[PDB]
């Protein structure tokens, strides 16, 4: 829910003004937003995930880090990063997966996993 | 069909709800051109009332007529009216949503009730040309009128 | 697959097709009138390059402003970038908000028939090498974005190749370029 | 022989025509070209212009402004930004 | 050098006059200026 | 629809009347653009009356083109040919017009009955001009090209 | 039957090139906008045969023609209670004479225009 | 209809025939985004047989999402990019076109065989960019994408 709250609304929203579509910056940010989170919500068969990892996925698209991301790498970077938490992170997705929510904590630390991970996958 | 033409003599006001409005994710899903009422007469709630709801209608029938004109030969064919019609007619389209109370496991919204003068208030200010500036996505899913504006603000950044 | 639904859809295609017709009709005519208006200020755009077809010596790209004429603002973009890549130092115009749309100046182009006045205007506020952009007009049915190289620098044209002309002070030139650089902008508006 | 070639943005009054003589008003002078004279340039001023038919008889054209050139092949492109026949001033 | 130039004027503003008196005795300007 | 369509088997012409027609003031309202004949040709009708009637579709239709640039673009942008045409065709569409007996109890006006003779003649002229300066009323809701 | 039959025309002719150039089309245009306001009526005010004839000959005979469309449904209104009001003569006559005569013609003018200013005041 | 209907269920593999995609001499006139296959699996065909056969229908379904829009005003206001989608999406229709051996009569062509590594190298090729040079004319009713090339030339 702290990641997916709003989304659905805002994904149906997203849909009829790509359709329609000097667009104005508000309507632009719709645009980049509505476009990541679609190619987020992509997914191949038979590896159905656990749910904090959905919820790491998830929080890189809908906290604003993936917004200068290319969409046609999008996928990619989903499978990079997970394979990399899931490595290297296992307490803090114990963690998500124990309190079943995100703590303040949790969130100061999957910040700078995403922005520096995202930094290096781009270099 | 046979059932639900048959209801509508039975009553005296009517809330029609479409999924063609659902998808677009406004909701109340309410069909503003299909909705009735015996009581929308304006010796009944007073010429003001009246006249923002018909003023609310006829801008949301003629955006309707102009959609596939717009969708074929683009917004620059468009006169400057047909241009305010579009833009304020898309905002109020946006205005008539709210977040309900009991819709909160739905929205991901606090749920707003909003008083009835509030409500011909915010209408009338759109309809007049007050908030031509402001983006659409401001009247998505607020409550009163102010809260529009102050969403203008947030997303502004 | 409703009744209803094709019925509206049926009458408003309908209404489509007289709009989109009458405006075929509109620029048949404008197009028939601009036929003309060509065939002397081609002669006299022709007439006034002359000078560097027989003595050897900015990008400005030219539309207009609306309509659905799709390929004619596209190829004049194309070409327009093009160029911009393959170049040292830019400094651009575009005739016609529509050349400012698609890229990102002067506007109310094609609107109405243009003339050496407009030309006039677009000389005076770049005074205030080059090359300009353009469709030259060979069918109804075609047209070709050329490029015509604007020598106006003052400066390169003092060369070896004008010592065969008489006259000539550094300043009676710079009238005549002035003015050729005013004949190149109409030419390229007809 | 020389082509000559006299037009406005709207008229044009000779295309390459073999022309004996021609007449200009410019910043400095007023000169007649011949079939053969050395090349030169020069910007018009308001006045008159003459052209010397193959047939006597010369026909008259009034200036505002404009161009002259004059090639070393002896082509002449006269280019006035208006030009009227003192017939309708 | 002449009398209008000194004073700024051009050689295209110098036939615009000229041409338009001889009229007095085509010619527009819808063209619109947009510096940004 | 399956009862015209059962219908039209039997049928060797058609007359179809309009109310776009009827509303700019023309009665009888026929169309004279979708009116036809199993047996309308020369060989039958003789080529006088064909050719009558005939020149008369082409003006129709070579009208109906210039309406939207009349409209739009003005009544001027017309060339001296094409505006030909213009005065011509509305002047025949007025000829088609007519007065009916049954109609004297709408209009108050006299109604009248015009020979093949009197008709085909009067649509021959048109074209020629000999009513160029006749004006589009001596041509509204009357008999006889006289 | 005198001015329904212009208006039926004038709206028919406004059909034919709706939806939209020359000056003969932006008055067919502007013609029918008129008339289609003046065809406008609320409920529970039906009106005498004389009153809707004063208000369609105001839109037929043009004089409403520079008057904005939106306020049409207002200028009716205070117009209609101003002839019934002052004019309940001019009313007789519509009524009676049996066909709008050159009297009516010249007094309805003279209200009309002088009411327009006023109103657009 | 309910037979048509009813007996998809019994298959492993579907090819569905259009009337509409015959009419436009497109032979054989299968829709290629309503034919299935069980089998279209990467476990099964491998990656790249699977991605290029996706990326193809991504391509074509791309494009009649366009038509859809373009109906009445054509390519011209269409955008560069998408003016890339059409111009592929083109020749991949044609290219999916191929002469048989039975029906020599009525296309006037040689039939051809075309080996399944050819089949994928040639739209793996055009998907890439490769003959963005080459008329559409010239990938119609032939066999492996060398033929589609001499084609070209041959069209000069």
């Amino acid at each position: 829910k702290q990641v997916a709250g709003t989304m659905k609304l805002e994904l149906a929203q997203y849909r009829e003004v790509a359709a329609f579509a000097d667009l104005d910056a508000a309507t632009q940010q719709l645009l980049s937003r509505g476009v990541r989170l679609t190619e987020l919500l992509k997914q191949g068969q038979y590896s159905p995930m656990a749910i904090e990892e959905q919820v790491a996925v998830i929080y890189a698209g809908v906290r604003g880090y993936l917004d200068k991301l290319e969409p046609s790498k999008i996928t990619k970077f989903e499978n990079a990063f997970l394979s990399h938490v899931i490595s290297q992170h296992q307490a803090l997705l114990g963690k998500i997966r124990t309190d079943g929510k995100i703590s303040e904590e949790s969130d100061a630390k999957l910040k700078e996993i995403v922005t520096n991970f995202l930094a290096g996958f781009e270099a | 069909d046979p059932a639900p033409a048959t209801t509508f003599a039975h009553l005296d006001a009517t809330t029609v709800l479409s999924r063609a409005i659902a998808e677009l994710g406004i909701y109340p899903a309410v069909d503003p051109l299909d909705s009735t009422s015996r009581i929308m007469d304006p010796n009944i709630v007073g010429s003001e009332h009246y006249d923002v709801a018909r003023g609310v209608q006829k801008i949301l029938q003629d955006y309707k007529s102009l959609q596939d004109i717009i969708a074929i030969l683009g917004m620059d064919e468009l006169s400057e009216e047909d241009k305010l019609t579009v833009s304020r007619a898309r905002k109020i389209q946006r205005f008539l949503s709210q977040p309900f109370q009991v819709a909160e496991v739905f929205t991901g919204h606090l749920g707003k009730l909003v008083p009835l003068k509030e409500t011909i208030k915010g209408f009338q200010q759109i309809l007049a040309g007050e908030y031509d500036h402001l983006p659409e996505q401001a009247f998505y899913m607020v409550g009163p009128i102010e809260e529009a504006v102050a969403k203008a603000d947030k997303l502004a950044e | 697959a409703t009744l209803k639904d094709i019925t509206r859809r049926l009458k408003s295609i309908k209404n489509i097709q007289k709009i989109t017709k009458s405006m075929k009709m509109v620029a048949a005519a404008k197009y028939a009138r601009a036929e003309r208006e060509l065939k002397p200020a081609r002669v006299y755009g022709v007439g006034s390059l002359a000078l560097y077809e027989k003595a050897d010596i900015l990008i400005i790209g030219v539309s207009s402003d609306r309509g659905l004429c799709g390929a004619i603002h596209s190829s004049v973009a194309k070409q327009m970038k093009s160029e911009a890549a393959n170049l040292k130092e830019v400094k651009i115009i575009g005739v016609g908000d529509k050349i400012r749309s698609i890229l990102h100046t002067f506007k109310e182009v094609g609107r109405r028939p243009p003339t050496f006045g407009d030309a006039s205007v677009i000389a005076l506020e770049l005074l205030n090498e080059g090359s300009i952009i353009f469709n030259r007009f060979r069918s109804v049915i075609s047209y070709k974005t050329e490029e015509k190289p604007i020598f106006s620098l003052d400066t390169i044209s003092s060369a070896e190749s004008m010592s065969i002309y008489d006259d000539i002070d550094a300043d009676v030139l710079r009238n005549y370029q002035e003015y050729s650089l005013a004949n190149i902008i109409y030419y390229s508006l007809k | 022989q020389m082509s000559f070639t006299f037009a406005s943005p709207t008229q044009v009054f000779f295309n390459s025509a073999n022309v004996r003589q021609v007449d200009v008003p410019t910043q400095t002078g007023a000169f007649g070209i011949l079939a053969a004279h050395v090349p030169t340039l020069q910007v018009l001023r308001p006045g008159l212009v003459v052209v010397h038919a193959e047939d006597g008889t010369t026909s008259k054209y009034f200036v505002s402004s404009g161009s002259v050139t004059v090639n070393a092949d002896s082509s002449v492109q006269l280019l006035a930004e208006e030009a009227v026949t003192l017939d309708m001033l | 050098v002449a009398y209008w130039r000194q004073a700024g004027l051009s050689y295209i503003r110098y036939s615009q006059i000229c041409a338009k008196a001889v009229r007095d005795a085509t010619s527009g300007s819808t063209i619109k200026i947009v510096k940004v």
